């Protein structure tokens, strides 16, 4: 066994491109439509609950999801890619800040620190 | 340090003192024992001041990520088996001695829990040098069906011994109150029972009474335009 | 190793360093030099435990040529100073540290200023007009805060700290043997071969 | 220099407004055996006096000796000794105190705390404490060993300052005594359930009641506790 | 501590003290020491108490990971899980074991487990300070193939005298019973033990 | 603690610090460290005070009572060899004493005898005893000749003890001076060394490394 | 031996009204000997200000070390750390080195840019925080400064009355302990303009 | 092993005026973390207008201030009933104390009275009965607390007069017996605060030609 | 060592086992533990034999030069002069004695002397390694008014018992019955104990 | 501890011994007689812990000052060795022991020899041609071994002397602050004041 895949499988084709960035944002576009809007005096974000079936429990399914007391995200593509981003996001605000500072992270800082969870998957083996 | 925990009717209610002492030194004369791991789960700390905290602060971390990730209220079981199987591991290294108190879906619970990672269950428990003088009053007053408003004065009552009696405890009286569907009221300084007295004489001084030899701005501002 | 001085004048700082190595019963050397030049105008005196000193001594020295050549330039006392420190903060904390107090005396050519430096086996860094290592500081402060002046000569300054051995060799109880003398100035590092 | 073998635990007494009351369980441990359970630890004095002692049982038997002798020797060539020269509360403690103090000094103690109640001719309540050190000290309410952890606080409720000694009942300082008596029972792991209580009143003199039992227990609420 | 298990027709009893102590005060005087591994295996436990939880906590673990894959385990088993802990970890342990269980092939049955970390079944077992006081009574009263009342008089008057000399035990005396009706608890207050 | 005493041409010069400590905590900064045996007789406390004091009271009363039976001044050898002799019959017991005996006679002129609690007995010229004895030896040694004035004398003392007071933590708080004669010791006051510091910096030039 | 009074020294910081004050003596010794006359135990990060005072090699790292985070903070953060996080950032430092810690005192002094409210804390060796309104001591005359702070304080005292009432408390505790003293500096912080003050004191 | 010493805490403070003194102590007897007596008197009338404490391990407190006592009884038998002067006091206490050297009395002790001038005297022994004549001494648990203040508010330490900048020094004017005992009963109040073995009462014991008088004051109980 | 005496209606019994002990190795394995100081009057000895031995030969001494002066003297009188011996020298001693006789008057009396140098007068006695082991036994089975043959059966079995848990006892159980009658010396091998 | 060296040659015996007190850091005196005429032709220096050498010196010098009354006689240098070595061998076995080690050197009137005896606190007497004490024989034994000669002159005895005190002074890594050299011989006891 072991994880023998130790290269990259992101990698620039001749034209400069990064395919799988690329084919990534196809996915994302084939996603459903997710939107933000800033007021002067709050956000908000909204999705559409598009239910695979009449039978499953909609309400059961999470689209937007609280990752600190003052931060929420929302997403669009691929719904189990999200779920695990959501898990990893509410974890770093805490090992990587509230374990230090002792309050919750601003909100640029919690979105640098999934961005980079983010390029990493992008560049790492 | 004296910290009780009492179980009645309808929750269960957690108080301590406000002295926090450097050996025959007072630090602080209104330090805060009653720390928060979750909404609804307080407990109070007595042994090594950091320990205590910085052990109610990673489970209390910990609790609010698992708390997201399983979608229900966090349990003061969840709390008491990640508190102990953490000083366990640290073989009393990190000395938290904590009363552990909370209300969740599952009902109101109290434990305590000693630094070698032992844990103990009741109706009415205390901890620190005051402990004694709390046990005291707790096995002279409790009953079986106590009222929110009985827990509360035998809670403080506890206290009071402690703080009298014990030279390790002084000062006030911190008291939380957590009642199954309610939110936990945290009473700070519910009891001041221990003002000081104003003083004889003023010790304000002339303005140039102490002698200077050399002046400045301390420039704190970053380095500026132009 | 025993007694290690350094006085910061005008235009120099002066190093003066015991020659006797003793292991317990003999004195097995009266010439020994506990110095090393870690660049062209920066000199570094060292006492502590047997083998320990001049193990990191040379480590200082290397890492200091090292950085010279890779940057084509001479780091400042004060840099070379707070590197030292570093190496000896960390050592404290080590499975076994480095039992080594050093003096470092330099004259930083931006400035055009002399500079002593006190470091302590702990890590405890210092500058001052003048210093020592041990017992050194007992018997010669007293004398030092009398006579020092921030204008003194080099030859003030070697004047000063002959009164300061003679009174180490006078209430001393160790034969230390003399010491070995350094200046470190604008024209870099020499020995005054009689003293 | 010694250590203590057969040793009595808690001592506790409080002063009331007519006279004193002392209390001490009737069982004597080795180690965690609880080995001997028939120890009287309240030794009388006359009729005004009641010695309390905790510690080692071997020099408590020595000081019950010493006390039988000192009224022995102070009925020698004393017509008085019955009335105006009989032995106060504050001679018998003092002579123990000196006793204490002398011994420490010699590197080879009495391995004792003893509390001397009583009510002196003028009809003053007498309650003041002595150990091992030869340390003494008078309070409203002194305790020994694990009585002074758990007892005073729960004594020091009812007779605070000295101030609340005349308004204190003897019906409301036995009701307190014999409270923290159950407590110390509770609490303490080398006490016993069997008791003695001495009542010195200035008015109906000294009162001795032996085979005192602690009851009233709360254990009802151990059948609820499941698991840990 | 005072705590013993008894081999009877019906099946096992378990019976213990309520008192955890530090020094010489009581920290605890209503404790609960027959804490269950599996529906009809429980386990005493005596020296650390740290030790001994955390201990019980993994076995607890593994015989419900044990179930899952291979449906209910042995007494014997539960027994070998506390003796790999024990033994293996000797030198940072300080526990004294006590396991009774009933299976339906196996009836009841009694394993202790001393410091050492080695296993020793047996009819009955005594163990914790208390149980050195009754060496004497335990051996002269045991019978083999006791009914559930006769055995509930044995560690009820066992317990007593333990407690009676032992300044470590007290409290009240609780029992488990095992048998293949299922569990029940059983409590005796001082006021009932002491006039034994 | 910093006591020094020395011979010159003029007599004896007696310099002590006035600092006493219980670890860190400075417990008084007004110690008598002179003992006034009698008035021809000075000692000097170091090591144990009460050890000094009462031992040095005591040597007084000896003093008192040789002179009354030889009906002449006891000689600065007898009187120190009466104390070496006693702390010598203690030795082992634990008495913590390093002292100076300072005496001016007719027939041995000025004489400094150190007594020590492990029985030791020197005669000598100069001796400095305490925690800021090496800083004061320093400034004695560079700067002591025989034929130095009254005024100079005195100065040196004092100016040795300022040198300990600053870089010895349980040196300070005052210094005591005192001048033994043939007919006697003189007195010569108490100097705060908060004062006495600043005022030697500006008038000498020296501890420029200090701001003031 | 005990490494928290090797080198020795204070720190005392104060509340006032719109104000804090945090103050140090300048020794630096080993044992009985005095090295240092200049040793500052004061340093400030933007508008905070912590005193450290124990073993002068651990009060150089962690001015070293709380110098690198500020920074890394500032360009992440885009502004300066407050007093209030600042303490919760020495408390996490100091407790990562539970089993092996920095044997030093911390003293926090402060104001918060946004409310203006006054900040004072300490911390034991291992980053448990005293978050006292009135003040804060450290130090070999921690004992001393409690003394004087506990009889010279009174609330809301002005920037220029403050000044007395801290020199004074540092200066007569210094005088009561050997391994203190040898100078003293007084820091005045209001919310736009710090003073520095060096005092004149005996110097044995 | 046996420790034949103990602490049972106390703090005393012994401040002399110009014709008056006062020797104070708080009432409260502590072992470890336990109080033992909230009020059991520290500081003595010893009799020819000498007030003594022995604070530290109170068995040798009580031993030593009987002893005293008794030294004073006698010297009034020997001496035709010469009163002992606080200077002659002093000395007899140091031999007391030195008695003992190998085997001290675990005990501060400070003696508080007139000297033969009338003017105020106090006078501070260690353990072995080293002695000094002092204007001002605290003594035990809060000493460290209280010397500074009083080095600060009686002496006028660090203390220079506004306008000349460190030049000229604050005078030592003379206190009054109503401005010592605020000084005293402000020492105990910020003591009780800061140490857990300081509290319960304050006595104090003022001397003057006229006699002894004794003020009591409460302090928290906590 | 395992010592016991018990107060019944004709008189008093002494019993003790006849092991002595060095480390493992049994020096002596028919010792006689069973030392009368007068006619009527003997002692069980536990603790340093030296010591033991050397304090019995002098309360032997008193109690024939008191006999010689004073006429026989009390069961009491006896445990005094053991008593005033154990205390006076509880720094250089480990003895604890066991002290058994027989007046007309007084009839039988038990007086035990732990390590401490303590009287404690009691119906019966318990003494030595072995007691520890049979302290619930004897409180469960001991009655005051017993008959001769009740008291040697409650011995027999008591000491039964401590010899079979206790290594640092073994061998024969001797016994001395004390009654107006006089003197009865008993002995009971492990072939006949053993079985019990 | 210190040094002390004796020779006995042809016609005298020479005792050399050190002038410096050391307590602890400080030298409190570089011109210490560690010596006591015991009778106008012997001579004992001595070397041991502080205030016991001293008080048994004196001690015994007023013992044989004692004897040299009583009887109008000079006791024989073995006479007086022996008295000493007794003095030693019964201080051993005391409550608090002499830590002391003294060399005798006499010379004979009656034998007209000069004689160097060699005792330690133990009471360990020895007669031999040349003695010393510590670690001063570690040094000299061998330089002493090589060029003594039983005929050697006082002049010959004493530049072996200072051979041996120069490798002293090397080799040694206390500084002793030199020697104070008396002779013993027909004509009394005298100081060499220049060495
Ligand atoms: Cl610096
Ligand atoms: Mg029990
Ligand atoms: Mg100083
Ligand atoms: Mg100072
Ligand atoms: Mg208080």
């Amino acid at each position: 066994m072991t994880d023998r895949y130790s290269f990259s499988l992101t990698t620039f084709s001749p034209s400069g491109k990064l395919g799988q960035i690329d084919y990534a944002l196809t996915a994302v576009k084939q996603g459903v439509t997710s939107l933000g809007i800033k007021a002067t005096n709050g956000v908000v974000i909204a999705t559409e609950k598009k239910s695979s079936s009449p039978l499953a429990m909609s309400e059961t399914l999470s689209k937007v999801s609280l990752l600190t007391p003052d931060i929420g995200a929302v997403y669009s593509g691929m719904g189990p890619d999200y779920r695990v981003l959501v898990d990893k996001s509410r974890k770093v605000a805490h090992t990587s800040y509230k374990r230090i500072y002792g309050e919750y992270p601003p909100t640029k800082l919690l979105v640098s620190e999934v961005a980079k969870i983010m390029q990493e998957a992008t560049q790492s083996g | 340090t004296t910290i009780v925990g009492v179980k009645f009717n309808n929750g269960v209610v957690i108080a301590a003192d406000t002295r926090s002492t450097q050996g025959p030194i007072v630090a602080d004369k209104n330090c805060a024992k009653l720390h928060r791991i979750s909404p609804k789960i307080w407990c109070a700390g007595a042994g090594t001041a950091a320990d205590t905290e910085a052990v109610t602060q990673l489970i209390g971390s910990n609790i609010e990520l698992h708390s997201l990730y399983t979608s229900r209220e966090p349990r003061v079981v969840s709390a008491l088996q990640m508190l102990k199987q953490h000083l366990f591991k640290y073989q009393g290294h990190i000395g938290a001695y904590l009363i552990v108190a909370g209300v969740d879906p599952t009902g109101s619970h109290l434990f305590s829990i000693h630094a070698h990672g032992s844990t103990d269950v009741g109706y009415y428990l205390s901890l620190g040098s005051g402990s004694l003088a709390a046990m005291a009053v707790l096995e002279s007053h409790w009953k079986q069906d106590l009222t929110k408003e009985e827990a509360i004065k035998l809670a403080s009552d506890a206290i009071q011994a402690g703080i009298w009696n014990d030279l390790g405890s002084g000062s006030n009286v911190d008291v939380c109150v957590m009642e199954i569907g309610k939110d936990a009221e945290y009473l700070r300084n519910y009891l001041t029972p221990n003002v000081r007295e104003e003083k004889q004489k003023s010790y304000k001084f002339p303005r140039g009474t102490t002698a200077v030899l050399k002046e400045s701005i301390v420039n704190i501002c970053d380095i500026q335009e132009e | 190793m025993d007694i290690i001085l350094g006085i910061r004048v005008q235009d120099s700082v002066i190093l003066a360093s015991s020659k006797a190595v003793t292991r317990g019963i003999s004195v097995l050397k009266d010439s020994d030099d506990k110095t090393r030049q870690l660049s062209p105008h920066t000199l570094m005196s060292f006492a502590g435990e047997a083998g320990d000193t001049v193990q990191f001594a040379e480590y200082i020295q290397a890492n200091i040529q090292l950085y010279s050549i890779r940057e084509d330039y001479e780091l400042s006392p004060q840099a070379v100073s707070s590197f030292v420190r570093q190496e000896l903060a960390k050592s404290i904390r080590s499975r076994r540290p480095y039992q080594v107090n050093v003096l470092i005396g330099g004259y930083d050519k931006k400035k055009n200023k002399p500079e002593l430096y006190q470091i302590d086996y702990l890590g405890t860094k210092v500058e001052l007009p003048y210093g020592a290592h041990g017992y050194s500081g007992f018997y010669t402060f007293s004398l030092l805060d009398h006579h020092y002046r921030p204008d003194m000569t080099t030859e003030e300054g070697l004047d000063l700290l002959k009164l300061c051995v003679q009174e180490l060799e006078k209430r001393m109880p160790m034969d230390f043997k003399g010491v070995i003398v350094k200046i470190v100035d604008k024209d870099g590092i020499r020995q005054v071969d009689d003293f | 220099t010694q250590q203590p073998i057969v040793t009595g635990t808690s001592v506790i007494s409080m002063k009331y407004d007519n006279g004193v009351i002392i209390a001490a369980d009737n069982l004597g441990s080795y180690g965690s055996l609880l080995r001997f359970n028939g120890v009287e630890r309240l030794i009388p004095v006359g009729d005004n006096t009641v010695v309390g002692i905790s510690g080692d049982i071997s020099d408590m038997q020595h000081i019950e000796r010493l006390l039988k002798d000192l009224v022995t020797e102070n009925a020698y060539d004393n017509p008085l000794a019955d009335a105006e020269e009989a032995l106060e509360p504050s001679y018998i403690f003092e002579y123990l105190a000196t006793v204490m103090y002398q011994r420490r000094s010699k590197m080879n103690p009495l391995w004792n705390a003893i509390i001397v109640a009583g009510v002196q001719s003028n009809g003053d309540q007498f309650l003041r404490y002595v150990n091992l050190l030869g340390v003494t000290y008078s309070s409203p309410t002194l305790a020994t060993g694990f009585g002074a952890h758990m007892a005073n606080p729960l004594l020091r409720k009812v007779v605070d300052r000295e101030s609340d000694i005349p308004k204190t009942t003897v019906q409301v300082a036995e009701e307190a005594i014999v409270n923290a008596m159950r407590v110390l029972y509770y609490r303490d792991a080398r006490s016993s359930r069997n008791f003695s209580l001495a009542i010195i009143d200035k008015n109906t003199g000294l009162t001795f009641k032996k085979n005192l039992q602690v009851e009233n227990m709360k254990w009802d609420f151990a059948k609820d506790i499941k698991g840990y | 501590t005072t705590i013993m298990a008894v081999e009877f027709d019906g099946g096992v009893v378990m019976g213990s003290d309520s008192r955890v102590s530090a020094g010489e005060a009581v920290v605890n005087r209503v404790f609960d020491k027959l804490s269950p591994l599996h529906e009809r295996i429980y386990c005493a436990l005596s020296g650390s108490a740290a030790d001994t939880q955390a201990i019980a906590d993994i076995v607890q673990y593994h015989l419900e990971l044990y179930t899952s894959q291979y449906g209910t385990p042995s007494t014997e088993t539960a027994a070998s899980v506390f003796k790999e802990l024990c033994y293996e970890n000797k030198d940072n342990l300080t526990a004294g074991i006590i396991v009774a269980g009933y299976d339906d092939k196996n009836k009841g049955e009694v394993y202790t487990i001393p410091l050492g970390g080695s296993v020793h079944k047996l009819p009955y077992a005594i163990a914790g300070s208390g149980s050195t006081f009754i060496y004497g009574y335990c051996d002269k009263n045991f019978r083999e193939n006791m009914s559930k009342e006769e055995t509930v008089d044995f560690i009820k008057h066992s317990l007593s005298q333990a407690i009676k000399w032992d300044g470590s035990s007290g409290g009240v005396i609780r029992m488990v019973v095992l048998t293949a009706a299922g569990v029940e608890r059983l409590i005796f207050y001082p006021d009932e033990y002491e006039q034994l | 603690t910093t006591t020094l005493a020395f011979r010159f041409q003029g007599g004896i010069i007696v310099a002590v610090d006035s600092r006493a400590t219980a670890g860190n905590w400075v417990a008084s900064q007004t110690v008598k460290k002179v003992i006034e045996i009698n008035p021809f007789l000075l000692g000097t406390m170091a090591g144990g005070a009460a050890d000094c004091q009462f031992w040095e009271t005591w040597l007084g009363s000896q003093c008192r009572l040789h002179e009354l039976r030889e009906k002449e001044r006891i000689s600065v050898a007898a009187a120190s060899k009466i104390l070496s002799n006693l702390v010598y019959q203690y030795k082992g017991a634990g008495l913590s004493m390093g002292t100076m005996i300072c005496g001016y006679t007719r027939k041995e002129g000025p004489t400094i005898y150190y007594v020590d609690s492990d029985g030791t007995r020197l005669k000598g010229d100069i001796f400095c005893v305490g925690s800021g004895q090496t800083f004061a030896y320093g400034v004695l040694d560079s700067n002591y000749k025989w034929d130095l004035s009254v005024e100079d004398a005195l100065y040196l003392g004092k100016r040795s003890i300022l040198a300990a007071a600053h870089r010895d933590a349980y040196s300070g708080g005052s210094v005591n001076l005192y001048h033994v004669t043939e007919d006697g010791w003189i007195y010569h006051g108490n100097h705060d060394v908060g004062e006495l510091f600043w005022k030697v910096k500006e008038e000498e030039g020296s501890f420029n490394n200090v701001i003031g | 031996s005990d490494p928290s009074s090797i080198n020795g020294g204070i720190v005392v910081a104060m509340t006032g009204k719109d104000c804090v004050a945090i103050a140090c003596d300048l020794r630096l010794g080993s044992q009985s000997l005095g090295v240092s006359n200049k040793f500052e135990k004061i340093f400030h990060y933007g508008h905070v200000f912590l005193g450290i005072t124990g073993l002068a090699t651990d009060v150089t790292t962690l001015n070293e070390m709380f110098r690198y985070k500020t920074n890394l903070y500032k360009l992440k953060e885009e502004r300066a750390i407050e007093p209030e996080t600042f303490t919760q950032l020495v408390s996490s430092s100091l407790y990562e080195r539970r089993f092996g810690p920095y044997f030093v005192g911390p003293v926090v002094a402060g104001i918060n840019s946004k409310s203006g409210k006054p900040f004072i804390a300490g911390f034991d060796l291992i980053g448990c925080i005293d978050e006292a309104k009135d003040f804060i001591v450290s130090g070999t005359a921690s004992d001393q400064l409690f003394g004087m702070c506990e009889s010279l304080y009174e609330p809301n005292l002005e920037p220029e009355d403050l000044f007395e009432t801290i020199s004074q408390a540092l200066l007569n505790a210094a005088d009561r302990d050997a391994l203190s003293g040898w100078g003293a500096v007084v820091y005045i912080i209001k919310k736009d303009e710090v003073v520095k003050r060096y005092l004149k004191m005996r110097q044995d | 092993q046996f420790n034949p010493y103990g602490d049972n805490g106390g703090t005393i403070l012994g401040i002399a005026g110009e014709d008056f003194a006062v020797l104070a102590g708080d009432t409260r007897n502590i072992t470890d973390y336990s109080i033992n007596s909230r009020y059991e008197p520290k500081v003595f009338d010893c009799g020819d207008n000498i007030v003594m404490s022995a604070n530290g391990f109170a068995a040798d407190g009580d031993a030593l201030v009987k002893r005293f006592k008794n030294s004073v009884k006698w010297y009034h038998f020997d001496h035709n009933d010469k009163k002992l002067s606080i200077n002659s006091a002093a000395r007899n206490i140091q031999h007391l104390l030195y008695g003992k050297r190998f085997f001290p009395y675990y005990v501060h002790t400070i003696i508080a009275g007139l000297d033969e001038d009338g003017k105020g005297a106090v006078y501070s022994f260690d353990p072995v009965g080293s002695y000094e004549r002092e204007q001002c001494r605290a003594g035990g648990a809060a000493a460290s607390l209280i010397m500074p203040f009083l080095d600060n508010q009686v002496n006028f330490k660090n203390q220079y007069e506004p306008g000349t900048n460190g030049k000229v020094k604050k005078p030592l004017k003379y206190l009054s017996v109503e401005e010592v005992i605020k000084l005293v009963r402000d020492s105990f109040t910020s003591a009780t605060e800061r140490h857990i073995q300081v509290g319960d009462g304050l006595e104090i014991l003022i001397v003057t030609k006229d006699g002894v008088r004794k003020e009591f004051y409460e302090l928290k109980r906590d």
